[PDB]
């Protein structure tokens, strides 16, 4: 039990630590002892010093102080008589500045942990309620104060100037934080914030992260989310970055498995996704197989043949039923559009008239028109010549025409990003400069642990300089 | 007043859609009745011949 | 001739890494495994010579990920896995510790919904002596495993060596950079030898490599190496080499007791502001509070009592004497409590002049509680303030001397004494002698000259306040002279 | 709220004369036929479903014969190469 005596020699140092290494060491020490220390020692003694480090001058330490505080507080299985208020009155207001910290790593470390602080505080209030009942606070107005206090922070992180913080909140716990918003406000303020991430037309990782996490929030909001979210999923399938499409297809897969897509929209999405079964990108191709097999498993086998097969038969080799098994459908997919043919079509300046010409050739191919003239604008004939001379088979023309809507929308969106490429024209190059930020350079003539390492580096550079200088002169 | 007119249209469209789906099932039945002509015996026997071949190739694999 | 560098803590910009190409044959599994699990047939390994791989780039440290894994945007491949994408990593150079690592996993498709790793490579962002990776690097990709960022890394992308090509490639790059002495006749032979060695390694082994590149930060045509460094790592500890009075140094000597500070905020919660108008102490706490209010003016309350005097501060408001205790519970450093104390002070049934003398004593220095004392000391006869005047002239020692020297809740204590003196000549008589004793006190003139000069300015003020009085008052100035 | 309970409401524009209750009844009847058509389709499905299982079995087996034939080719070419290597190594030895 002597740990209480040891913790006193540790804690007596935590206010005078100068170096970052010792401050970080002190946080490991606390975390290593914390499971052994009694609840009273964690909240009364240890906690005041964890909050102290959250104000430290080193951002790594502020980050690790919150990261330790969350893990330490998660250990408190009981509530001291005098600490029932620690979360509303001491912990949360004491770290609330981190959620708006200057250093990204701190806000980032806040986003990674707020999903757990909130849940710990809620479970703490739960224990307080059980304590009051077993002993015999206005739970309703305390819980709502915790919610209003959590919601204010979530909305702050979703409004962070650096997308990585939003993206980090998405992956770490937005599905659980929804409880702090409740069924209604999760839609009004939380979901409406996430829907805004798809307006970022230059950070595809944020649009990706939207589709990764949106399934959780949509499942929570329930039926209300379908009509609001439906058009955003169709945009995702038409995105400018194909990995966002893969993530959009994955979202629709998971949403169909949860029964969140209303029955008419399920078939509607299958009509839009079936063309992807011949897309050259295997990630999209098997993404479509994912979604469309999930559909075949959610719907009745009567609808599989009567409603799903008509959308799928143009890309299937044989109209096999029991496509509900992913192995079956992969085995019967037609060969995809070769990536070369796909790029020449998609990348063309005016893809509209290209498809119009190809669509007219389809009519001539299927007997629905008598004969077809050559294209009118030579740029279309030049493209037609390129495509056909590159081995474009007639089946690839039919498949390209099925991908018509995707390629058209996607090409239009890719262009719209190029219309923003002027804003980042400087970063695309291989070089970045200090001149913009005015950072003071440091130099040494070649003719603490950090300070010693730098001396060793300088010594190595003087030696490696003389080595090349001498050898060159000697030759 | 406006809600009444709107709800009447929502039912009229629901009716027309549900009716169309019923016509779709009918059309599918008109196709399934023709697919019933497919023989099961010849197909199943082809599986037996292929299963015999696999038994040969799997033994040769062990060898 | 010069080495240019910057500290990793000064460069507050996002780290950026180019995912280059992936070189090397990819081991195809024998069809025996394809028979074990048929979904292998649809993996990217079997469908196309180059699959549309992607590279994840998590920055690890101490075996923990520093941030979310950035990833290469989709690029189609036909005959060469080549990305030319600068991943803007999610961490900045000051966020990186000395053991920061990039964990570059290469991924491929494995049927629907499931990626599988082609291989992984982990390279520390800081070299042998803390300099950040300066340029192009070829990292050995450990096959079929996800890149591990634990320390030590089980899938290191680099070696300290221990094989021919890892040494010969470093020398080849050094030779290309011009670091190595050029000799055309040797080079034309040694590189054929290295070609034979590499082509042998490419056959006898199936290792693959991932090219990566780090941005060479530039300024005014100089390229700065980034050196791992820490703000405050620049100062050596000022440990004193000898001691003879303080044998047992204590690092928490004059630091704030954070545990006590934590107990303040919880026990004396202001959020009860709306509840405390309704909720009031019950039978068992009434007796207890009455006992506390009865305490002598010198009995410093224990934290249990100070707690109870705050929890029901809105109840005690109805008692004149209880205000003497409340003003001792309030911490006068904390602007939070002070802003509520000065509020409830203005709501409290006011204390009597007996109690008002307490607020003037040394312990109280917040101007609004000193001025409030005067705001009740005013409500007493000049007959009484004539007797207390001997003490009150000493309470000026506890008064803000800056308001005196420039005074040449309406009134501070000195202004109130001078005011009430002009209003009644009996006070003005004694007020002259009391203050002039201090001005003649040659001990104060040497032991605490600041207090001595305060009385001198009190006398200059009184000298002037009489001259600014009525004709009948001005005569008192000449009478005292 | 009194309108929906009466069932007497119709378009104010006079676009139609059949009451909402008449249309709701017709929808229930259409849904009834939807059940009938699905139950009629499913009895046809129970036939095709069996033959398509067989078709998938044949196609799976053919995909496995293609695999095994290649596996034997691979195994033979590896063995042939190893035999030629062994012979050369014995000669060298």
């Amino acid at each position: 039990n002597g740990l209480v005596i040891l913790v006193s020699v540790i804690t007596s140092c935590l206010q005078t630590l100068k170096y970052c290494d010792s401050k970080l060491a002190a946080l490991e020490l606390i975390l290593h002892l914390a499971p052994r220390l009694s609840v009273e020692i964690l909240l009364d003694r240890i906690t005041p010093y964890l909050l102290h480090f959250s104000n430290d001058s080193v951002p790594r330490v502020r980050a690790e102080a919150l990261r330790t505080l969350t893990k330490v507080l998660a250990l408190v299985k009981e509530v001291p008589r005098n600490d029932i208020n620690i979360y509303p009155e001491y912990i949360l207001p004491g770290i609330a500045h981190l959620a708006q910290d200057d250093a990204t790593i701190v806000r980032l470390a806040y986003a990674e942990n707020i999903a757990l602080l909130a849940e710990t505080a809620l479970r703490f209030l739960e224990l307080v309620q059980l304590k009051n009942l077993n002993m015999e606070g206005n739970y309703d107005t305390e819980l709502q104060a915790l919610h209003e206090m959590v919601q204010q922070k979530v909305v702050t992180l979703l409004s962070d100037p650096e997308n990585i913080v939003k993206q980090t909140l998405m992956e770490n716990g937005i599905t659980r934080l929804c409880v702090f918003f409740g069924r209604q406000k999760a839609n009004d303020v939380l979901l409406s914030h996430m829907i805004t991430f798809l307006n970022d037309k230059n950070d595809w990782h944020l649009r990706g992260a939207f589709f990764d996490s949106i399934v959780g929030v949509a499942a929570y909001v329930g039926w209300q989310s379908s009509s609001i979210l439906k058009p955003l999923l169709q945009q995702g399938l038409s995105d400018a970055e194909e990995f966002v499409i893969v993530k959009a297809l994955y979202a629709l897969t998971c949403m169909c498995q949860l029964g969140l897509l209303q029955k008419p929209h399920v078939y509607e999405f299958a009509s839009d996704i079936a063309p992807f079964l011949c897309h050259p990108n295997l990630w999209i191709r098997y993404g479509a197989v994912g979604f469309i097999t999930v559909v075949a498993r959610q719907i009745s086998t009567a609808d599989v043949y009567c409603k799903l097969m008509p959308y799928l038969d143009p890309y299937i080799t044989q109209p096999i039923i029991q496509i509900e098994r992913k192995l079956v459908l992969l085995s019967v997919l037609k060969e995809p559009v070769s990536r070369s043919i796909f790029d020449y079509a998609l990348r063309s300046k005016d893809i509209t008239s290209l498809f119009r010409h190809l669509h007219m050739r389809q009519k001539k191919r299927n007997g629905s028109l008598p004969d077809c003239p050559p294209p009118e604008d030579p740029a279309i004939a030049q493209l037609l010549k390129k495509l056909l001379s590159q081995g474009m088979t007639e089946e690839e023309e039919d498949k390209l025409l099925a991908l018509k809507d995707f390629m058209m929308k996607s090409n239009k969106a890719k262009a719209n990003i190029v219309d923003q490429s002027h804003l980042h024209d400087s970063s695309q190059k291989g070089v970045i400069d200090l001149a913009a930020l005015g950072i003071t350079g440091r130099q040494v003539d070649l003719v603490t642990t950090c300070k010693t390492e730098l001396q060793q580096l300088i010594q190595q550079k003087r030696e490696q300089c003389n080595a090349e200088r001498i050898a060159k002169q000697m030759m | 007043e406006e809600c009444t007119d709107t709800l009447l249209d929502q039912l009229d469209t629901q009716l027309n859609v549900t009716e169309n789906e019923c016509q779709n099932y009918k059309r599918c039945l008109e196709i399934l009745e023709q697919m019933n002509e497919d023989d099961s015996e010849q197909l199943q026997m082809e599986l037996k011949e292929l299963a015999l071949e696999e038994e040969r190739l799997i033994q040769e694999l062990e060898d | 001739e010069k080495f240019h560098y910057i500290y990793s803590c000064d460069l507050d910009i996002n780290v950026q890494l180019k995912i280059g190409s992936l070189e090397g044959k990819r081991e195809q599994k024998s069809y025996k495994a394809v028979l074990e699990d048929p979904m292998l047939k649809f993996s990217g390994l079997y469908q196309e010579t180059c699959s549309d791989l992607y590279v994840t780039c998590q920055v690890f440290a101490e075996g923990k990920p520093l941030a979310l894994p950035v990833r290469t945007s989709y690029k189609a491949f036909s005959t060469r896995w080549n990305w030319n994408e600068w991943l803007k990593l999610p961490v900045k150079y000051p966020d990186l510790p000395r053991n920061a690592q990039v964990a570059l996993t290469i991924w491929d498709v494995y049927g629907p919904g499931k990626a599988v790793p082609v291989g992984g490579t982990t390279v520390s962002l800081f070299g042998k002596y803390g300099m950040f990776r300066q340029g192009m690097h070829d990292l050995k990709v450990w096959p079929n495993v996800e890149a591990d960022g634990s320390e030590p890394t089980k899938t290191p992308g680099r070696t300290s060596s221990e094989d021919q090509m890892s040494r010969l490639a470093k020398l080849t790059k050094a030779h290309r950079q011009g670091h190595m002495v050029k000799v055309d006749w040797l080079d034309r032979l040694t590189f054929r030898e290295i070609e034979m060695i590499n082509e042998s390694e490419k056959r006898s082994s199936n290792f693959m490599y991932l090219m990566v590149e780090f941005r060479c930060v530039k300024c005014d045509d100089k390229e700065y190496g980034i050196v791992y460094y820490e703000k405050d790592g620049d100062e050596s500890s000022p440990i004193l080499t000898s001691f003879e009075l303080v044998k047992v140094p204590d690092p928490q000597m004059s630091m704030e007791n954070l545990v006590e500070s934590k107990h303040h905020k919880l026990a004396r919660s202001l959020r009860s502001g709306p509840s405390d108008h309704d909720l009031k102490p019950n039978a068992a706490t009434r007796d207890q509070l009455n006992i506390i209010v009865s305490y002598p003016p010198t009995k410093q309350l224990t934290y249990e009592e100070q707690d109870l005097v705050w929890k029901f501060r809105y109840y005690l408001t109805n008692q004149e004497k209880a205000l003497t205790k409340f003003l001792k519970c309030v911490n006068w450093d904390l602007p939070q409590e002070a802003k509520q104390a000065l509020e409830l002070l203005g709501k409290w049934k006011p204390m009597d002049v007996e109690d008002s003398l307490e607020l003037l004593s040394s312990h109280y220095t917040n101007p609004t509680v000193r001025r409030y004392a005067v705001a009740r000391l005013r409500q007493a006869d000049d007959e009484d303030l004539l007797m207390y005047l001997l003490q009150l002239v000493q309470a000026l020692k506890y008064e803000n001397f800056d308001d005196i020297k420039n005074g040449l809740l309406e009134q501070d204590l000195c202004t109130f004494l001078i005011s009430r003196a002009c209003k009644n000549s009996t006070l003005a008589n004694y007020l002259y002698w009391y203050v002039i004793v201090e001005c003649e006190d040659q001990d104060t003139q040497q032991r605490d000259p600041k207090t001595h000069e305060m009385y001198l300015n009190v006398m200059r003020r009184f000298s002037q306040a009489l001259l600014k009085g009525d004709k009948s008052v001005r005569v008192m100035r000449s009478l005292l002279a | 709220a009194k309108c929906v309970q009466s069932g007497d409401f119709v378009y104010f524009d006079g676009r139609d004369r059949e009451r909402f209750i008449d249309k709701k009844e017709r929808l229930s009847r259409l849904k009834s036929k939807q059940e009938e058509f699905q139950k009629e389709v499913l009895k046809a499905m129970e036939g095709k479903w069996i033959t398509d299982q067989l078709r998938w079995k044949i196609m799976s087996c053919k995909m496995r014969i293609e695999q095994l034939k290649q596996t034997i080719c691979k195994g033979n070419e590896e063995m042939e190469k190893n035999s030629e290597g062994l012979l050369k190594t014995k000669e060298k030895n």
